[PDB]
């Protein structure tokens, strides 16, 4: 058994790493702290952390939005400190309930939401630059920055793009623990059971696959951890016995395999496609499809089942039946 | 037929049962005893699905469905057309999954590596049992289990979730979803990082393990490490079905109301009410 | 009139549905599946373009690996049909076959952020420590699978880049020793280091290295491979049926 | 935090749809023993005599009964509405023709309403029907009523906490949540849907593609409507003590035929019935009830689902007195 794959039995300490970046070496902040219990399942050193203009813009815009949201939450309980801590999950900031179209809604009905939405967007955009710039500041590929973009893009879809495309701010996602959860069903109901949106199935297929892949890959690297498999950069440019057996375990199992490099393209793609498929689903939704179930019925894809309890005629269509 | 570095490894041994008898390869596939039993269960299972699909007004994949019995049959045997086909296929599916798992144990054994992959594979097998056996057994009938059809089994999940009003409030479900999300996130980060170091652009120098840790020290103020991301990863991915199983088995056997109401334990406490 | 409606019974979302499948299979088959075949190919007994990595401190390496000279097998086939298993003609631990096999990758000690040797002893490692709370293997006995003292701790070897110990190395009783053991193969107790991968008589062959202060990559693989070969070959009792 | 096994499960859809009820025996058992307090019908009486339109001076609804039959009704009503204070709750001690107290004039209206339900709304109550008890359960104030805003507790026989009181605005979200099965849906389905016939419960389109003229900008209903519909559904479900699959195949909530249960259609006739009761019988009563009965906007107590069901698919589990008191309806 590998006791190293469970926890690191013997832990190592030494002088701080510091690799210079093209800029901002001085804007690193924090004296690095060592946690013994953290270092049983990760590296013990916590910090330092890089500030830099994009990073601080993120916290500025971000906090601004959160403040808006928390303040609007506090008012929902008359600013009672007890009830706020109590009802917190039920509290939220809601998009306009009346139909103002794309017109900027009143502060008490959607206004504060739109503004909190705006500052949140600025916050995400600020952090993106951080993710991007830090990559090429350290002479690294922007693979992370572009994955993070797909997630940012999708949030924009459910946040403002799809609202703009259908022409209503009322279709936005509220801020809150339960309230933003409530939106999920209101949106699915409105558009005819989202189980019948193909890009929904696609997005799910990719998300599940993200589970499968890093369950398999995560376990794969643990299995060849005795051969220093976790050292992957120097297993790509230079193949050793770790991914020899890793490539062969899967080749003997499913009939084909990847490389130590290419398996990372598989996981990056799957993750990307969770967002890519989702965004396409939301865009199509409302715009060009108004009921995904009926859309499937039209194309003869929807399943049909025999009656258990008798067929029930729509009473609204009965002769003499009320409005 | 073989990889450039492969024949080095194709030695005998590492069998659990069978010895030399099934210790051989078919193309790139290893067989072993559990290769033989897998094919048996898979042939039988697919045949049953085929013969069952023979019978309905079937044939286009999206409309093909093989359903469990009525609730009234309890845990008893059902008429093959009225649920029995499902019962058998269920069994075959379990034979196939477990075989596939132990086959992986045999392959790990011959390669001299840890058994982490087939041990990981026990988690989805486990969840399948929760859905198709466990929760039915507690509820008393097999008819509570999901049907085998590409679209039909979605409608099973759909109705089941609504049977508890808003399935979103299911705390077991909240944990499960949380793990599915963060796992997809971590996979994107990790794969993206490794590529960033090996594929950094233009006429480049491939960067180092110090650049790895470097990057996440700057962005979030911590890097978990090269080896630790892989145990973290197996941890997040596994806890999808490890935590989610609680919310599934709790629905029915241990809770019959809507899941939003379940949070009455927090909301209805006398000194907040 | 309807949004998204086209000619016949056709609509926009219907078209995108096909485009989605086309893109996905294009990426999977005409990219990801080809990216998978960068090493191990071509087969013996569809491929992609070359690629050239520029390595951190001098030199390049490019997909495939067109290699020095190739090792000579020390195994005999068990039967003549294509998929038959093979069988060790000597001691499978010494000719590095099966789970005892290693990779033929450059005998270079590969390095740190700044040039130094990455995997080095604490007698070298300057400034590296054992974290307060974890046990010090310094001077402990190494107990093999047969229960016999195979020897005693000498030093522990650290990755200078990741701050992570990867090898114990130790003395054998009775051969003027010393050689490597990956700590994936060790169970660190308070008074002993338990190793069940090999018997104590078999520590005698643990691949030595031209250096006492170094360790190169082929080495790292040569050392790790042999202990892993013990999981199947240490006794006649491991090539078994478990049942 | 949890309810011990086993659990009572029913099947309402095709096998393998996971459609049906999920009930906890202890809850169900408790509800029967509560609904079993339905007083037994009074023994039958003399069929002959002059109609009380001859006999009594101020009888305008039940004027065709004989005196023995008419008094029987008065005993039953007394049982059902005001058993503790008896007749004098609704009668001047020695002038029984007098409408000098308010429960008299309301009780007349209440007689007509009850007959209305059993006669005109047989698409809902069928031959089960209702009596005074179905809502009152032995008290002048029905336990489950609803004002023009969320109130707590749902049962007015229970003492409200401070935060539950309608005046305490810090607790508005909870009042809203508990009427909607503890969801955070920010909508009151009673006033939106059940108090009147103004708004439409249906919000899901009946075409695949968006219909031009109703799918862009201010042509569209706000998404808020689907929320509120969800809120009505949460409320109805808790009121009957079931879930969605009791009525829907959640494959497509918007569809009837095999995609719905006969109960959903019955339920449809209930909403229509409840609106009728509120708009034409109960709401106009604020002019006859004392100020102490009225809500904060001068509203009289009005009925929803729960008013009769009180947590059950059928009120009092199908118990009826319909043939025991034909004067209560249906009416020829
Ligand atoms: C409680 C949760 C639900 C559930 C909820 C959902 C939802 C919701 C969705 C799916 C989707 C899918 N589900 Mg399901 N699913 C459950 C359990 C299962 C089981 C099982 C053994 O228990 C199977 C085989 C499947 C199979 C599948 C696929 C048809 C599809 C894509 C999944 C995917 O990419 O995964 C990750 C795996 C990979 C990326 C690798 C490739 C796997 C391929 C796709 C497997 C195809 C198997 C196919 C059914 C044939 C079976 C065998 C025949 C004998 C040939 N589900 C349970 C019952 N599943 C989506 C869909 O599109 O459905 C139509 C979807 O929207
Ligand atoms: C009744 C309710 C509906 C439902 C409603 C919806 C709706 C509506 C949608 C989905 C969507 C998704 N659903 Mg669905 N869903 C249901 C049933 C399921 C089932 C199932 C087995 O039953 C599964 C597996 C899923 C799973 C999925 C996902 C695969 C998919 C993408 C969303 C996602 O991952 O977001 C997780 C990822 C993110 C949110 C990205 C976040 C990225 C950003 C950068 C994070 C920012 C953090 C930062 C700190 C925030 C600071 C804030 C401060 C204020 C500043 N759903 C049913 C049918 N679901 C989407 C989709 O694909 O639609 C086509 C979608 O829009
Ligand atoms: C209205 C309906 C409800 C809903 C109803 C349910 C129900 C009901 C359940 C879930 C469950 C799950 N839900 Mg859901 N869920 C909803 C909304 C969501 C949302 C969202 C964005 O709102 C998300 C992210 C999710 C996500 C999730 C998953 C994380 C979770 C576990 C899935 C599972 O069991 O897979 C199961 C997958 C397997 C068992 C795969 C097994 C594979 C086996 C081992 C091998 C197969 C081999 C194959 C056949 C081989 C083919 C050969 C080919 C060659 C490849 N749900 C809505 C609100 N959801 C479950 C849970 O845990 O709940 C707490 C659950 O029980
Ligand atoms: C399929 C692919 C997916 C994926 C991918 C990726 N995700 C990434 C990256 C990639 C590739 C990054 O590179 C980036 C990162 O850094 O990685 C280390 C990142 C991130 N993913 C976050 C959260 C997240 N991802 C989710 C979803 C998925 N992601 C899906 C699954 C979800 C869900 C499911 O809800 C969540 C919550 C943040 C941690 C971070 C952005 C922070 C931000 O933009 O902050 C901007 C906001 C702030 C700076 C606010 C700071 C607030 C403090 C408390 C201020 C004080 C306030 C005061 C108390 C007020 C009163
Ligand atoms: C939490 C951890 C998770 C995780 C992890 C891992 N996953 C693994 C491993 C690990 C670690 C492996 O090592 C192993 C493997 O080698 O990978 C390449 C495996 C694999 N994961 C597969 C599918 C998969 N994983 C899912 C879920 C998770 N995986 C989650 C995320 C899902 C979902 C979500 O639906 C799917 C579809 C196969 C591709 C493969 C097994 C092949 C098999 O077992 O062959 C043996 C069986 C057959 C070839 C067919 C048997 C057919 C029966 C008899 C007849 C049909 C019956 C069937 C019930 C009908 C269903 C109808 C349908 C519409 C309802
Ligand atoms: C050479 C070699 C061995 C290659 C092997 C490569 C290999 C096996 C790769 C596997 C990895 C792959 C390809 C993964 C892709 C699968 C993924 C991620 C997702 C699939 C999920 C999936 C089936 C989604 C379907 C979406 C849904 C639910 C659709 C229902 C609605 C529907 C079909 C409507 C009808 C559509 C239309 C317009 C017309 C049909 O008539
Ligand atoms: C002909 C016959 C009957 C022979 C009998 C012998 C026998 C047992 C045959 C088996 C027959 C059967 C059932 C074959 C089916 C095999 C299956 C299930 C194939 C499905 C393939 C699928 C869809 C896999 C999903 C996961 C996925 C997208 C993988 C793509 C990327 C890959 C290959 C990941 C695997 C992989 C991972 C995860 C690494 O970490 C790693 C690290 C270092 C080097 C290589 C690798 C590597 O290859
Ligand atoms: C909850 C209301 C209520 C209760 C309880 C009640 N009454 Fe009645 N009573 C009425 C109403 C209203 C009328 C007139 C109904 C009508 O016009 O058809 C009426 C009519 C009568 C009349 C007709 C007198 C006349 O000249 O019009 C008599 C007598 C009478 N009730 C006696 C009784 C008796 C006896 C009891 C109990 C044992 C009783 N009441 C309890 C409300 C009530
Ligand atoms: C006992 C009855 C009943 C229950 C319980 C019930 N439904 Fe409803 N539902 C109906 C009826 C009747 C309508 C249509 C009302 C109308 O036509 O005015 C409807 C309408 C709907 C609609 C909108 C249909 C459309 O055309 O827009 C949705 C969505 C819905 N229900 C979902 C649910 C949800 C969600 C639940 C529970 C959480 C639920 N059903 C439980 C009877 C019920
Ligand atoms: C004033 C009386 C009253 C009100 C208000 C009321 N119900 Fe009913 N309902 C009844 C009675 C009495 C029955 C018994 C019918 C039967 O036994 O078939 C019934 C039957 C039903 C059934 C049939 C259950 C079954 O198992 O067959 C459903 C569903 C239902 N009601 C839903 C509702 C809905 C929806 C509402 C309001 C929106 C409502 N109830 C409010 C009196 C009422
Ligand atoms: C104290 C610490 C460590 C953290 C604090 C976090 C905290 C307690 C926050 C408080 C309450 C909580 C938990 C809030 C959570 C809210 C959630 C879950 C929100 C989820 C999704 C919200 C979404 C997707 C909103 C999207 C909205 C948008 C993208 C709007 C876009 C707006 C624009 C583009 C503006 C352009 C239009 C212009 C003309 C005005
Ligand atoms: C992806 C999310 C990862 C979250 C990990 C954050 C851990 C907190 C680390 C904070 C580092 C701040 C510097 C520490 C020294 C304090 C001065
Ligand atoms: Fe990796």
């Amino acid at each position: 058994a590998d006791y190293q794959t469970i926890y690191t039995q013997i832990q190592a300490r030494g002088p701080h790493i510091t690799v210079s970046g093209e800029w901002g070496d001085n804007d690193r902040v924090g004296k690095p702290f060592y946690s013994y219990w953290l270092g049983k399942i990760g590296d013990a050193q916590i910090g330092p952390i890089y500030l830099g203009a994009s990073g601080i813009a993120a916290f500025a815009f971000g906090s601004t939005a959160i403040l808006i949201i928390l303040f609007n939450m506090a008012a929902e309980v008359h600013f009672d400190p007890l009830q706020f801590f109590r009802q917190f999950f039920w509290l939220g900031l809601y998009p306009p309930k009346a139909q103002y179209g794309m017109g900027i809604p009143p502060l008490h009905d959607g206004g504060w939401w739109l503004m909190a939405g705006l500052f949140m967007t600025l916050s995400l955009g600020s952090w993106w630059i951080r993710v991007y710039s830090r990559a090429r500041a350290l002479g690294l590929g922007t693979h992370i920055a572009w994955n993070f973009a797909a997630a940012i893009f999708f949030v924009l879809c459910i946040g403002c793009i799809h609202p703009t495309l259908v022409g209503s701010w009322s279709e936005g996602v509220p801020f809150g623990i339960w309230p933003h959860i409530d939106w999920l069903t209101a949106f699915s109901i409105r558009y005819g059971n989202f189980y019948y949106c193909p890009w929904h199935g696609f997005s799910i297929g990719f998300a599940y696959g993200c589970g499968l892949l890093f369950a398999a890959h995560g376990a794969t690297i643990l299995a060849v951890a005795r051969f220093g498999g976790d050292r992957e950069i120097e297993q790509i440019t230079d193949r050793g016995t770790a991914v020899e057996r890793a490539a062969l375990f899967w080749r003997w199992t499913i009939g084909f395999n990847a490389t130590i490099e290419s398996v990372h393209r598989w996981g990056w793609f799957f993750s990307l496609m969770v967002m890519v498929s989702a965004s396409v689903g939301i865009l199509l939704t409302g715009t060009f499809v108004d009921n995904w179930y009926l859309w499937c019925v039209k194309h003869g894809a929807a399943p049909d089942y025999p009656a258990y309890l008798p067929a029930t005629p729509d009473p609204a269509s009965l002769p003499g039946a009320p409005k | 037929a073989l990889l450039s570095f492969e024949r080095k490894y194709r030695v005998r041994g590492g069998t659990l049962i069978g010895g030399d008898l099934f210790d051989f390869w078919v193309g790139p596939y290893f067989v072993g005893f559990f290769g033989v039993s897998a094919i048996f269960f898979i042939f039988l299972g697919v045949s049953l699905i085929g013969y069952a699909a023979s019978q309905g007004p079937t044939w286009d994949p999206f409309a093909i469905s093989i359903n469990p019995p009525d609730l009234k049959y309890g845990l008893g045997a059902a008429p093959l057309l009225e649920g029995g086909f499902w019962q058998a296929i269920t069994v075959c599916a379990l034979g196939a999954f477990i075989s596939w798992m132990l086959r992986e144990v045999e392959i790990s054994r011959k390669l001299g590596i840890g058994w982490h992959v087939p041990l990981a594979f026990c988690v989805p097998i486990f969840m399948f049992c929760v859905l198709q056996v466990f929760r039915p057994l507690l509820l008393g009938s097999w008819g509570h289990a999901f049907p085998y059809g590409i679209l039909s089994h979605l409608d099973w999940v759909n109705n089941f979730g609504y049977q508890y009003l808003n399935w979103h409030y299911n705390p077991g479900h909240m944990s499960s979803v949380s793990f599915l999300f963060v796992n997809a996130m971590a996979l994107g980060l990790h794969g993206g990082l490794i590529l960033s170091v090996a594929n950094p652009g233009d006429g480049d120098k491939v960067k180092t393990a110090e650049h790895e840790n470097q990057y996440f020290r700057d962005v979030v103020g911590y890097s978990i490490g090269a080896l630790s991301i892989h145990r973290l990863g197996l941890f997040l991915a596994s806890n999808i079905f490890l935590t989610g199983a609680f919310g599934t088995i709790a629905s029915g056997p241990f809770w019959t109301r809507g899941w939003p109401e379940w949070w009455g334990w927090w909301l209805d406490i006398p000194f907040w009410s | 009139m309807y949004h998204g409606a086209l000619a016949q019974h056709l609509d926009i979302a219907q078209l995108v549905w096909y485009a989605q499948w086309l893109v996905i299979w294009t990426v999977v088959l005409l990219y990801l599946r080809r990216e998978d075949r960068r090493e191990g190919y071509p087969l013996v007994e569809e491929l992609p373009y070359p690629k050239t990595f520029v390595l951190p401190h001098g030199g390049t390496v490019t997909v495939p690996r067109r290699r020095p000279e190739t090792r000579e097998l020390k195994l005999a086939q068990t039967d003549g049909f294509e998929g038959a298993p093979l069988q060790p003609t000597g001691n499978p631990l010494v000719d590095a076959v099966g789970p005892a096999s290693y990779a033929e990758r450059a005998e270079v000690v590969d390095a740190t952020v700044d040039g130094k040797a990455k995997i080095v002893p604490l007698r070298v490692a300057t400034d590296f420590s054992i974290a307060e709370g974890d046990v010090d293997p310094r001077g402990l006995p190494v107990v093999a699978a047969d229960g016999v003292e195979a020897g005693t701790v000498t030093d522990l070897w650290v990755d200078r880049s990741e701050h992570y110990f990867r090898y114990l190395e130790l003395s054998v009783a009775g051969s003027a020793r010393t050689a490597l053991i990956p700590l994936g193969f060790c169970d660190v107790k308070k008074d002993k280091i338990v190793v069940t991968s090999i018997l104590s008589e078999q520590f005698a062959n643990v691949p030595r290295l031209q250096s006492r202060d170094q360790i190169t990559l082929r080495e790292e693989d040569k050392v790790s491979a042999y202990y892993a070969g013990g999981l199947l070959y240490a006794t006649p009792e491991r090539a078994e049926s478990l049942l | 935090c949890f309810e011990p096994p086993p659990a009572t499960t029913t099947q309402t859809g095709f096998r393998g749809l996971s459609m049906g009820e999920v009930l906890h025996p202890a809850t169900v058992k408790a509800k029967k023993e509560r609904d079993a307090q339905y007083p037994p019908a009074l023994a039958a009486v003399k069929a002959e005599g002059p109609p009380v339109s001859q006999v009594y001076k101020n009888v305008k609804v039940l004027g065709n009964l004989t005196e023995a039959e008419f008094l029987r009704t008065m005993t039953a009503i007394t049982e059902w509405v005001s058993p503790q204070e008896g007749c004098t709750y609704c009668h001047d001690e020695n002038n029984l023709a007098s409408e000098a107290k308010y429960p008299y004039v309301v009780a007349r209206r209440m007689l007509e309403m009850t007959r209305a339900i059993n006669t005109n709304w047989t698409q809902h109550v069928a031959q089960t029907g209702v009596t005074c008890y179905t809502c009152h359960r032995g008290t002048p104030l029905p336990p489950y009523v609803r004002y023009l805003e969320p109130t707590l507790p749902l049962n007015n026989r229970e003492t409200p906490t401070h935060v539950e009181r309608v005046e305490t605005r810090s607790g508005y979200v909870v009042r809203l949540a508990k009427y909607t099965a503890y969801s955070a849906l920010n909508y009151d389905p009673f006033t939106m849907f059940l108090a009147n016939d103004k708004r439409q419960v249906r919000v899901v389109p009946q075409t695949a593609l968006p219909l031009v003229g109703v799918s862009r900008g201010k042509e569209r209903r706000p998404l808020s409507d689907a929320y509120a519909t969800f809120a009505l559904m949460m409320s109805i479900s808790d009121s009957l003590g079931t879930n969605c699959t009791f009525c829907h195949n959640a494959q497509t909530f918007e569809s009837w035929g095999k995609k719905s249960t006969p109960q959903r259609a019955i339920a449809w006739w209930g909403i229509r019935m409840v609106r009728d009761l509120n708009m034409n019988y109960l709401a106009p009563l604020n002019a006859s009830l004392p100020a102490s009965r009225l809500g904060r906007q001068g509203e009289a107590p009005q009925a929803d689902c729960r008013t009769c069901h009180q947590g059950v698919t059928k009120p009092l589990f199908g118990a009826s007195r319909l043939k025991d008191y034909p004067e209560l309806g249906p009416i020829k």
